[PDB]
């Protein structure tokens, strides 16, 4: 609510801000006055960038950094993955590798060419989704039941 | 400052001294009075406060400094007995010449 | 003068010691034999800290082994200044008793700022200041680089320490800090450095708490070389709340913006340095997958490993993403939100920070920022300061809790939000100087009631023993006025602030309090806006006017600046025969820092008893979770935190030589039992009922009789 305004129209964040930003694929400044002026014309495409969005692209979020947007929402993707718990590794050093890795995934896929990344993915999944993914992600409920009492 | 004005000139030998009977704590005047104490310690002339109701820095430095002794009224019969004890001469210093 | 304590024999300077020296003497010397920490309370300003020092140096004769050295603290650098004058001349004594030196050493530690000798920083005077230039100059780059020796200014002074000083430490002999300036320039050494080498071989060792509580700083120098040493803490009944502002991290909307600047900065750093210079800082990874200071105690810090922030871009983000999350969460506009657990909970819940990696976030900062080979830290202050509350947060909340101000206090709309980690409990943040030392001493002066401490300091005392001052002639005459000429209530309650009447009889009792008293006077109040409220009354009425007639009036503000002029010109006005009234709030620090003897404070005046607002949430946390945790009533630390603050800012007139003066309490509160109970004994003692609630006239009366009676000689 603090930014001057839309890269297009400011009058109505200048004034009120009521208004949330859009996150999109292009990591890009919306909001809802203009969400419309994009459904109208293009119906999810970026007015200045043209990059083309499936279905509108848009989800409300509240971080003015639209680096810190695509971040978020691809750690948020990436986390389905390597969930396995730390304990899972009796190695020191396994403990915190994976993280390394997890989080070069996370910058290969906010800038560089995700073709690699996903066919990475592709060989993670083929073995972590039979035991690991399926038992972390039962258990993130559970563990989350529990620490929110 | 009067009494030095009038003091000055007076004879080497004989003894000056100044009693300022105190009454009200405060003391507004145009310059400071401590530049005052240092031609007052060159012109050796006693000065020994009697205060009344207040125990006065300022004088107390003066007393003690200059040579002179500084006393407060615990009352009017004790009065009698400071003033009736500043009568006699002082003795005289290393400072004092006869 | 040779004392024969029950103990031992002990050497003393002076000639004659009262009774109180002596109980406090023998008192002393009990916590010691029992080596167990301990708590004791002396009237005297002065006085006792020879008395203290001359038992310590004896009880280290007689058991050298018991105690390894003295680690003796005061609030502040001028005031430990004139106990480095008490122990020198404890020093002279000693030796000329014996005829020759001995193996003793006593020295006092101080800023780079305070004391430093290198051109370039003295003129600047900003402690971050001094801190980032020193670190620059002493940089293990700048090092590396003075090895080559290549045109680029070196500071000398460390080097040729590192060359001499290493090998050779100083013999013995007592160093202030002005001479140790005077060493330091002579000798082409550090007066810090030096001094910080001596502490392992030092007997005695003197400097402030935050020198010794924060972890940051305080764990390097007090390393566990002192397992047994008599640590102690003198005039701190205020240890608490330095305690508590040693863990309190204040993170606001101007500082965040700052650190996203600086952030930037970093960024574009690390892009340099990679196209000039990247496999030699790389070595950093190497050395990290092996595994501003961090605020984590002994126990609680911890260095398995960094975490999944590995490199520069990783631990960069990471950076960002939080500062984002606290970006959002102050922006939010709503009521104070505390949140201790929850506020680690939403942040890796919201932005997907686990606690572990957030935890080595400030130590990786540090290091990571080393290898960047930066100007100073002083730009990066704000970063490094977010960094170590964002540790500190991932680091622990039992005992602590996250508050959020979206609006500023006095201000109805501002765009300058607040966001506070203030503490609970100073338990936490003490701990490792009570399990580490064998026994500490928190010897103090107007100290409230012991009994407390133990409850808000867990530590299980050895000694509880009040020390009354005793003296041939009345010294003190403290009284209490709480019905003026009117026969009114004069309490200064939040509801009868406003009360114009009795705003009135404050007025007429300074009026007459002024006339009678000698020159030299101090007013404090409870509140800046509160006295300025009074004085705009006073004003309006006759009363003020007349007050400057008999008196000279100088009044106290926010500002350092003023507030060092108006006393400076005060203390001219003691001197002369003007006299001062000198206007100040009880929570100001000029209360605290200065120090009132002989013809300067003669007559001290409490307006009101001193209570802070019951509006600011951080003491709704602090005080709630007091009464959840320890068990101690709301209203009983409210009136302890009121009585203990009104202690210390009326007890300086008794600084030491006895030197006559009055305390008056214009408050009809302290006229209640609870608040004379919690009073320190021996001003309770002194006060009788016959002088509790004296009227206005009858206070004044009995104050110019008194007066008469101490200003007569001995
Ligand atoms: S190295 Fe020593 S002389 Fe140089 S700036 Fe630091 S403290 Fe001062
Ligand atoms: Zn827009
Ligand atoms: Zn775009």
């Amino acid at each position: 609510m603090d930014d001057q305004g839309c890269p297009r129209c400011k009058t109505t964040k200048y004034r009120n801000p009521s208004l949330k930003l859009m996150v999109n694929v292009c990591g890009h400044t919306l909001c809802e006055s203009c969400v419309d002026l994009l459904f109208v014309r293009g119906a999810g495409n970026c007015p200045e960038c043209g990059t083309p969005l499936r279905k509108s692209n848009f989800r409300v979020q509240l971080f003015e950094d639209p680096t810190v947007d695509k971040e978020v929402e691809i750690r948020k993707k990436v986390l389905k993955i390597y969930n396995k718990r730390e304990e899972d590794f009796p190695s020191l050093r396994e403990y915190n590798d994976f993280l390394e890795e997890v989080e070069e995934i996370v910058f290969n896929l906010t800038n560089n060419v995700d073709l690699d990344n996903t066919k990475k993915k592709m060989e993670i999944y083929q073995k972590e989704n039979k035991d690991v993914i399926q038992k972390n992600k039962l258990k993130l409920t559970r563990e989350q039941e529990e620490l929110e009492e | 400052s009067i009494a030095m004005q009038t003091l000055k000139h007076m004879p080497g030998h004989t003894s000056r001294e100044v009693l300022i009977i105190f009454s009200s704590l405060t003391t507004c005047d145009p310059s400071n009075i401590y530049d005052l104490i240092k031609t007052l310690k060159a012109a050796k002339i006693r000065v020994s406060v009697i205060g009344l109701s207040a125990e006065v820095r300022v004088c107390t430095v003066l007393a003690r400094e200059t040579g002179g002794t500084y006393h407060v009224i615990l009352d009017e019969s004790h009065y009698k007995e400071l003033l009736t004890h500043h009568v006699s001469p002082p003795p005289a210093s290393s400072s004092s010449e006869c | 003068m040779k004392l024969n304590v029950d103990g031992l024999l002990v050497y003393f300077p002076y000639d004659y010691i009262y009774p109180e020296q002596f109980s406090y003497m023998r008192e002393l010397k009990r916590t010691l034999d029992a080596k167990g920490h301990g708590v004791l309370e002396m009237p005297s300003g002065t006085g006792k800290t020879v008395s203290l020092l001359a038992l310590i140096m004896a009880y280290q004769r007689a058991y050298p082994l018991e105690v390894t050295k003295l680690i003796y603290c005061s609030r502040t650098v001028p005031e430990i200044e004139k106990v480095i004058e008490e122990l020198r001349k404890l020093l002279n004594f000693y030796e000329k008793q014996e005829g020759e030196k001995l193996p003793f050493l006593g020295l006092a530690l101080s800023s780079r700022k305070n004391l430093c000798i290198h051109p370039e920083v003295t003129p600047l005077r900003f402690g971050k200041d001094v801190d980032g230039k020193c670190h620059s100059l002493t940089a293990s780059y700048v090092r590396a680089q003075y090895q080559h020796d290549t045109s680029l200014p070196h500071c000398r002074f460390y080097e040729e320490f590192d060359a001499h000083g290493r090998e050779v430490p100083l013999p013995a002999g007592i160093y202030n800090l002005d001479d140790l300036k005077a060493l330091g320039r002579r000798q082409g050494w550090c007066p810090y450095f030096l001094a910080r080498y001596s502490i392992l071989h030092a007997n005695v060792v003197v400097y402030s708490y935050h020198y010794l509580l924060d972890p940051k700083i305080a764990d390097l120098v007090s390393k566990e070389l002192a397992r047994k040493a008599v640590v102690v803490f003198d005039e701190a009944h205020n240890i608490d709340n330095v305690c508590i502002d040693s863990m309190s991290v204040n993170l606001t909307r101007r500082t965040l913006d700052r650190c996203q600047g600086n952030l930037e900065t970093l960024q574009k750093t690390v892009l340099r340095i990679k196209e000039t210079d990247e496999q030699r800082l790389r070595d950093e990874y190497r050395r990290l997958v092996e595994g501003a200071n961090p605020v984590l105690p002994d126990e609680v810090l911890q260095e398995a490993v960094p975490g999944s922030i590995r490199t520069a871009e990783h631990f960069l983000g990471f950076l960002r993403r939080l500062l984002e999350y606290v970006k959002w969460r102050l922006r939010v506009q709503h009521v104070v939100q505390e949140s201790p657990p929850a506020f680690l909970s939403g942040l890796a819940q919201r932005v997907c920070i686990q606690r572990k990696p957030l935890r080595f976030c400030a130590e990786r900062l540090r290091s990571l920022l080393h290898t960047l080979e930066i100007t100073d830290l002083a730009d990066f202050s704000p970063l490094t300061l977010l960094a170590n509350f964002a540790t500190l947060v991932s680091t622990y909340a039992k005992g602590f809790t996250i508050i959020i101000e979206p609006f500023d206090d006095r201000t109805p709309t501002i765009a300058n939000p607040i966001l506070h980690f203030s503490c609970m409990d100073a338990s936490l943040a003490i701990k490792p100087v009570f399990e580490r030392f064998q026994s500490v001493i928190i010897t103090s002066g107007t100290l409230s009631p012991l009994d407390i401490y133990p409850k808000i300091l867990d530590f299980h005392p050895v000694t509880m023993a009040t020390f009354t001052m005793t003296l041939a002639r009345v010294c003190l005459c403290p009284m209490i006025i709480g019905r003026g000429n009117d026969q009114v209530a004069i309490s200064s309650k939040f509801e009868t602030r406003e009360d114009i009447a009795v705003i009135r009889n404050y007025g007429n009792l300074l009026l007459e309090m002024s006339a009678v008293v000698p020159d030299g006077i101090v007013a404090f109040f409870t509140s800046y806006q509160y006295m300025e409220s009074t004085v705009a009354s006073w004003y309006e009425q006759g009363i003020l006017e007349n007050i400057q007639r008999n008196k000279l009036l100088f009044i106290e503000t926010q500002d350092g600046a003023e507030t060092s002029v108006a006393l400076e010109k005060y203390q001219e006005a003691c001197e002369n025969g003007r006299g001062a009234i000198l206007l100040s709030v009880a929570r100001g620090k000029v209360s605290e820092g200065i120090d009132f003897v002989h013809h300067y404070g003669r007559a001290v005046i409490m307006f009101g008893v001193p209570y802070v607002y019951t509006q600011s949430r951080i003491l709704k946390a602090r005080l709630e979770y007091l009464r959840d945790q320890f068990q101690i009533r709301e209203n009983d630390f409210l009136t302890f935190d009121a009585m203990r603050h009104a202690a210390q800012c009326v007890g300086r007139a008794i600084r030491g030589k006895t030197d006559y003066g009055l305390m008056v309490f214009a408050d009809k509160r302290f006229a209640r039992g609870d608040k004379r109970g919690k009073l320190p004994r021996w001003i309770q003692e002194h006060l009788t009922d016959a002088n509790l609630n004296l009227t206005v006239d009858e206070g004044v009366q009995v104050a110019k009789y008194f007066l008469r009676q101490m200003a007569q000689p001995f």
